[PDB]
RNA sequence: AUACUUACCUUAAGAUAUCAGAGGAAAGUCCUACUGAUCAAACAUGCGCUUCCAAUAGUAGAAGGACGUUAAGCAUUUAUCAUUGAACUAGUUCAUUGAAGUCAUUGAUGCAAACUCCUUGGUCACACACACGGCGCGGAAGGCGUG
RNA sequence: AAAAAAAAAAGGUAUGUAUUAA
């Protein structure tokens, strides 16, 4: 019965994938925090939509799922 | 009766609201006769004296 | 805001919609909400590219809504003075 | 309740977080039905909470049925039939009399 | 803030539009304050009546969002 | 043309002509009434101009004369989510003076009002 | 806990909070290390610049400005790019930003 | 000029019609204790 | 918050949307404002435009070509008198506004379709609306399914002879003074 | 009356598979299987798999952001 | 802290307010509402020419430039230039500033030292 | 209209005649099942990236945050403050102003006025007792009053009766002034 | 308007220019028809400040419109899908069955003109005066400045 | 050596019933 909240409570600093909703984007990295809108940040991501990225912040409209 | 109170009224609650008039109408009939009753018992209060 | 009060007088009057979908529904308005969600009755509907049908009752969403038309005489209603002399309210 | 975000936050904590209560398998509750109106006041016992109505609701289906809550209910219910039969009695010695039959004498 | 008011739609069959192009037709059960509704019986409607047209699931929900225009196709 | 106040906010101008545009690129054209904290309006005459996919390309660069299809929508109210930037057509049909007259008349009349009706309740 | 049943300097803390521990952290490191960020807007062209404030909202005041855009018709591209000195971006068109090593 | 209904302890008078006391039968008052005799006759079985 | 209602000029307090729905619906306010809406409209008739006079200097040439024409006698009515014409005139103006000659409904009266298009209760289009313009109906017919096979023959010392062309009061000494034909 | 998000918590412990339509742009339905939601109708999906409009593939356990929600059929 | 505060010490300075529809409005800046609503005065607003052999630009910014009334007849690429154009806030995307104001000076906010100094 | 379903009569109903129906004019704008902002968002590229060392080189240096000093000039000041604060806290049988006799039978006078005088003390605080010691707060910088005084009493229970009577009471009238009282406190 | 009966319901919070200095009840707060600076509003008031305000020495003209006519103007482009049978080239016509189907084809799109009619203005005063680009009285709309 | 209680309806809108003149 886990709910939203909690469950991005349970992936900090696990390797999650969020797809947004535009190309098929998705940025595979491990998450270092989340907001109370569910902004992202991540460390090690890397964009495939094949690059790799240091560092990253992900705003909370644009995003369309998060998976581990 | 149903003509009357069904336009402003929902459906739903027609049935009840029937059934709590009918049964109002009824007290009020029991009333009467309770009335009627009194009447009768100070009319030959009267003529006992 | 007057203009949705404006909405809110508008009630039991003929008045025509557009949606930002870009449809048409005009007809008599019985219900408003503050969040100018309308429902409509007995109203004549303007498809976006021009076939028009009818249906007797529409609610719609106040987001999609674009302009709403009504009766010009609403003009000179008394929401639109300026200086205007309310009573004191009562103490409750 | 200043946006709808907020209550259906509030709506969505009353769905997910002994209580008895509200028990019968149709709605009730003494307090529930009044609010608003003059008679009955603000705050009433335990917690009517969706989550437990769901499951008891649904333990109807599992047909469980051990009218204890009912035999709650009883006692909970028929003191307000008592207190309602009490009103009605006392609005009947209100309402009949006055000053009244002095005029009636003299007629 | 304040509840939409559907109440005289509810339990009647009711054409409504998803989005632009959509329109699904089922039997109205409850609504929210974002006029999310929930509806039973959910049937996506097409240019071919009998054909094309397809049933979604025994309870289908609505995200007020997409909600566009909402007839009731009953009394 | 026409000269706006320099500084002239959307409260200062009332009853001017407007001209409103949307983000569907069609306009209403009309005196503003009233208007609202997201800045929803209310057009009293109004007239919807619209330049059609034909004309278009003729705006496209190279006198030009569009034709600029429009239809008449007398008191509306728009949503001020539609709403994209607004523009000052013309000036009101009465001068700042006489506003000033006839506001001052207005509200004399409606103290008048509140007194006639105060001693009206209060002796009966 | 919910927003509205907090104080008015609950509030403070809480942006505080958020600010200094948080995803938007990412931008506050970034300016005060002086670290040039990259910012991918919804419009679909990116600017890479130095961030001198940032708010709530994402919306940030900016200060040597590079826009990149590129356009394409029928599969025939052209980049572009246009210098700013200093700038203001309104928050809600960002979708990515990253800071710079 | 009146008679107390036994369901909501409040008074009706027998001159206002039916019509008019489909309000009083409608109320939340009235409609409570409605339903709370009905659950009297529930929990006597 | 609470909901000032301008045309009755009452406060209510802390505005809901039934208590709001019950006083829109109120008797009381409907009075008021309907005859507010009747003064706010009665006033743009009442109202005179008062356009602006621009009077440019007369030239020479009409001053001479417009003094040889004669001067015309103008007419001007007592107070008393105007008074009662205007009372007169309005009261006309009135008249024309209530007329709309409904004559066609007088014509079909006794059609086989009669019942399902000029009694506008049962109707189609118009039918179902009026059952919820009905009012409330607080305190204190012509059915669709008739035939053709009520009233088979529509004369048996029934009918009314159509009523005659109205004329115009004004004009009524222009009416030729006898028939051609005796009526009885 | 059924409250919609009273049918999202039967969706939830009465564990029936869902799919669900997002916004017409994206060109995706998601199915699987809801376990918690939010007061802002973004929803978890247990074992949910993404098919294109049946060879799509299969995500995981996946946290769903309720903007792009449309529809959620079972 | 909201940046929008900020703005509100720009007033009477030369910008260029770049919106969503790709539009550019060049003007005189007065009084910027707490909502972004960007009021302005002597304005000149345009499209850009995306050159790559004819793309057309955009086509409702172009409907919508020529119904601002300020379009005159005679001009050869796409331009307008009028008084008083208000702006709602939303529109806006970008916002280009003068080069010569400093930011130090503007960029302090007087409720974020006024929390401090209290405390 | 004929109809009319109103609260209106049929005259009031025909007066909010409606305009007539509006012209079907054909959309110019896209359909909204079409409407979308652009996709196919290029993301951040390592080619951007790449691109990233042409901005870096030309601006390696960035602007200095003079705005940032401003705060960090006010915290730096609380800290400052703070350690003010640490040098009077290391500094009561030491001061030997304050060395008089044992502390339960020291009462504490305040709020007295700075023009006030040891006799009307002497008086209003022997009202509840013999008088042991007396000492009176002067600043160390100039013999101004502070306001505040220590007064040690020949017995605790009279030094407590004086703070109740004196302390409890709207203060102490002395002179134009009202004067709170407690006990030692330190 | 008063009395009785019944129904529907009840308080988002805070604040009213900013900055600085002096004073009253080491830190902070509150306060001073206290002192300065800046800002804002209203009211006055000025600028050789800027723009505009129609013929009568004539039957005109300027701005804006027509949801006006010529006008079936001229030039273009358009009028449903599926199933079965017959003929047919190797797609076409006719008949039957089903589905939906804004009206229009005197339409719609583009092009242009002529005519007619509506609303508006100081239709003010002095002047019919050979100059190198003013300094009549007002009204409308602004900009700037002082109090 | 110690001791003991509290002060209160509010008032808005709507509907029905009765009264306010030859
Ligand atoms: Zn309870
Ligand atoms: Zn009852
Ligand atoms: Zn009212």
């Amino acid at each position: 019965p886990v709910n939203p909240k909690p469950f991005l409570k349970g992936l900090v600093n696990h390797r999650v994938g969020v797809k947004l909703k535009f190309n098929s984007t998705e940025y595979r990295g491990t998450l270092v925090s989340t907001d109370n809108y569910f902004n992202l940040q991540l460390n090690e991501a890397e964009e495939f939509v094949h690059g790799t990225l240091g560092e990253i912040f992900i705003r909370c409209n644009n995003v369309l799922y998060i998976r581990e | 009766a149903a003509a009357a109170a069904a336009a402003a009224a929902a459906a739903a609650a027609a049935a009840a609201a029937a059934a709590a008039a009918a049964a109002a109408a009824a007290a009020a009939a029991a009333a009467a006769a309770a009335a009627a009753a009194a009447a009768a018992a100070a009319a030959a209060a009267a003529a006992a004296a | 805001g007057i203009p949705v009060k404006l909405l809110n007088e508008a009630q039991g009057h003929i008045v025509s919609l557009e949606l930002t979908t870009g449809a048409t529904y005009r007809g008599k308005l019985v219900e408003s909400e503050d969040s100018m969600n309308v429902q409509l009755r007995d109203v004549i509907a303007t498809e976006p590219q021009g076939a028009v049908t009818h249906m007797d009752q529409i609610f719609v969403r106040g987001s999609q809504i674009k302009f709403i038309v009504v009766p010009d005489l609403l003009k000179n209603a008394p929401l639109f003075k300026k200086n205007s002399s309310r009573p004191m309210p009562p103490i409750r | 309740m200043s946006t709808p975000a907020a209550e259906q936050r509030k709506l969505v904590e009353q769905l997910m977080g002994p209580k008895i209560c509200k028990s019968y398998l149709v709605g009730e509750c003494p307090y529930d039905l009044f609010q608003g109106t003059k008679q009955s006041l603000g705050k009433c016992p335990q917690m009517h909470l969706t989550k437990h109505k769901i499951q008891y609701e649904r333990e109807v289906k599992q047909g469980k049925t051990f009218p204890e809550f009912e035999r709650e209910y009883l006692a909970i219910l028929s003191r307000f039939v008592n207190e309602c039969n009490g009103q009605i009695s006392v609005a009947l010695q209100n309402l009949k009399h006055t000053a009244e039959e002095r005029m009636k004498i003299q007629q | 803030v304040s509840t939409p008011e559907l109440k005289k739609y509810m339990d009647k069959k009711i054409l409504l539009n998803i989005n632009g192009s959509r329109k699904v037709a089922g039997i109205l059960r409850g609504y929210d304050i974002f006029l999310n509704v929930v509806l039973d019986d959910a049937m996506e409607i097409n240019g071919e009546d009998p054909a094309n047209n397809h049933q979604l699931g025994l309870q289908t929900v609505i995200r007020g969002n997409s909600i566009i225009s909402l007839e009731a196709l009953d009394a | 043309k026409i000269q706006v106040a320099h500084s002239s906010r959307l409260a200062n101008l009332i009853d001017y002509k407007l001209r409103v545009l949307t983000q569907d690129g069609r306009v209403y054209i009309g005196q503003l009434m009233a208007f609202d904290k997201h800045m929803n309006l209310v057009l009293n005459e109004c007239i919807e101009e619209r330049v059609p996919k034909t004309q278009l390309d003729k705006l496209r660069p190279r006198t030009l004369n569009i034709k600029v299809e429009k239809r008449v929508l007398g008191l509306t109210i728009l949503r001020g989510e539609q709403i994209l930037s607004t523009v000052v057509e013309d000036k009101p049909l009465l001068s700042k003076k006489e506003r000033l007259v006839r506001d001052k008349k207005e509200k004399k009349q409606a103290q008048k009002q509140t007194k006639l009706r105060k001693e009206k309740e209060k002796k009966p | 806990r919910p927003k509205h049943e907090l104080s008015r300097a609950e509030l403070e803390e809480l942006e505080e909070f958020e600010f200094k521990h948080g995803p938007m952290s990412l931008i506050n490191d970034a300016m005060v290390t002086r670290t040039p960020v990259i910012i991918s807007l919804r419009n679909n062209h990116k600017i890479i610049a130095r961030v001198k404030a940032f708010d709530r909202h994402c919306n940030m005041v900016l200060e040597n400005v590079k826009e990149l855009w590129t356009e394409k018709k029928g599969k025939n591209v052209i980049n572009r790019e246009r210098f700013i000195s200093k700038l203001f971006l309104r928050g809600d068109s960002v979708i990515v930003v990253l800071k710079t090593p | 000029k009146l008679q107390v209904c036994e369901v909501c302890g409040a008074y009706l008078s027998r001159l206002d019609t039916d019509r008019r006391l489909a309000d009083h039968f409608l109320g939340k008052i009235h409609l409570g204790y409605v339903k709370m005799r009905e659950d009297y006759d529930r929990l006597m079985k | 918050t609470r909901y000032y209602c301008e045309y009755c000029h009452s406060y209510l307090t802390h505005d809901t949307l039934s208590v709001r729905k019950s006083h829109l619906v109120g008797k009381n306010h409907l009075r008021i404002t309907a005859d507010y809406y009747r003064n706010k409209a009665r006033d743009i008739i009442n109202k005179h435009n008062h356009k602006r006079r621009h009077i440019g200097k007369r030239g020479r040439k009409e001053r001479e070509n417009s003094s040889q024409n004669e001067t015309l006698k103008v007419t001007c009515l007592s107070n008393k008198e105007k008074r009662h014409i205007m009372h007169v005139k309005k009261m006309n103006q009135k008249e024309l506004a209530q007329t709309s000659i409904d004559t066609l409904k007088l014509l079909y009266d006794g059609s086989p379709g009669y019942s399902k298009v000029f009694v506008d209760a049962n109707r189609f289009d118009i039918g179902d609306l009026v059952k919820a313009s009905k009012l409330p109906q607080r305190a204190n017919s012509r059915s669709r399914d008739e035939t053709c096979e009520s009233n088979p023959f529509p004369r048996l010392n029934n009918p009314k002879k159509l009523e005659p062309p109205k004329i115009l009061s004004q004009w009524s000494n222009t009416i030729p003074k006898t028939s051609i034909f005796y009526s009885v | 009356m059924v409250p919609p998000i009273n049918c999202i918590f039967n969706f939830l412990q009465q564990q029936t598979p869902v799919t669900i339509w997002l916004f017409e742009q994206i060109g995706i339905r998601i199915k699987g299987k809801i376990v918690g939601f939010d007061e802002f109708m973004n929803v978890v999906i247990d074992e949910a798999v993404e098919i294109p409009v049946e060879k799509g593939t299969p995500l995981g356990k996946i946290l769903l952001k309720g903007d792009n929600i449309t529809l959620i059929t079972s | 802290m909201k940046l929008v505060n900020f703005l509100k010490k720009l007033r009477n300075e030369q910008v260029t307010i770049e919106l969503k529809n790709g539009t550019t409005v060049w003007g005189t800046l007065q009084s910027v509402s707490p909502q972004m609503n960007a009021i302005l005065t002597d304005v000149k607003l345009t499209l850009p020419q995306p050159r790559l052999n004819k793309l057309n630009s955009n086509g409702i910014a172009m409907a919508s430039l020529y119904l601002t009334g300020g379009q005159q007849p005679t001009a050869s690429d796409n331009i307008a230039s009028l008084q008083y154009i208000n702006i709602r806030g939303n529109t806006i995307r970008q916002i280009i500033l003068p080069d010569s104001l400093n930011l130090d000076s503007l960029l302090v906010d007087q409720k974020q030292l006024n929390s401090l100094r209290r405390s | 209209m004929n109809y009319n379903l109103s609260k209106y009569p049929d005259d009031v109903s025909r007066l909010f005649k409606p305009r007539p129906p509006l012209s079907y004019k054909r959309p110019t704008d896209y359909p909204y099942a079409k409407r979308q902002t652009n996709p196919n968002i290029t993301g951040v590229a390592n080619l951007l990236s790449t691109s990233l060392k042409h901005y870096m080189e030309e601006f390696p240096e960035g602007s200095p945050n003079n705005h940032l000093q401003r705060y960090e000039d006010i915290k730096l000041s609380k800290i400052k403050n703070a350690q003010l604060l640490d040098r009077r806290l290391q500094n009561p049988n030491v001061d030997p102003h304050i060395k008089d006799t044992d502390p339960y039978r020291t009462i504490f006078i305040g709020r007295l006025p700075y023009d006030l005088d040891e006799i009307e003390l002497q008086k209003y605080f022997v009202k509840f007792g013999e008088i042991e010691k007396i000492r009176i707060v002067k600043d160390k910088i100039t013999q101004k009053s502070k306001g505040y005084a220590f007064i040690v009493f020949k017995d605790p229970i009279s030094s407590k009766m004086a703070f109740k009577e004196i302390g409890v009471h709207r203060g102490i009238q002395i002179k134009d002034r009202i004067c709170i009282v407690d006990i030692e406190r330190g």
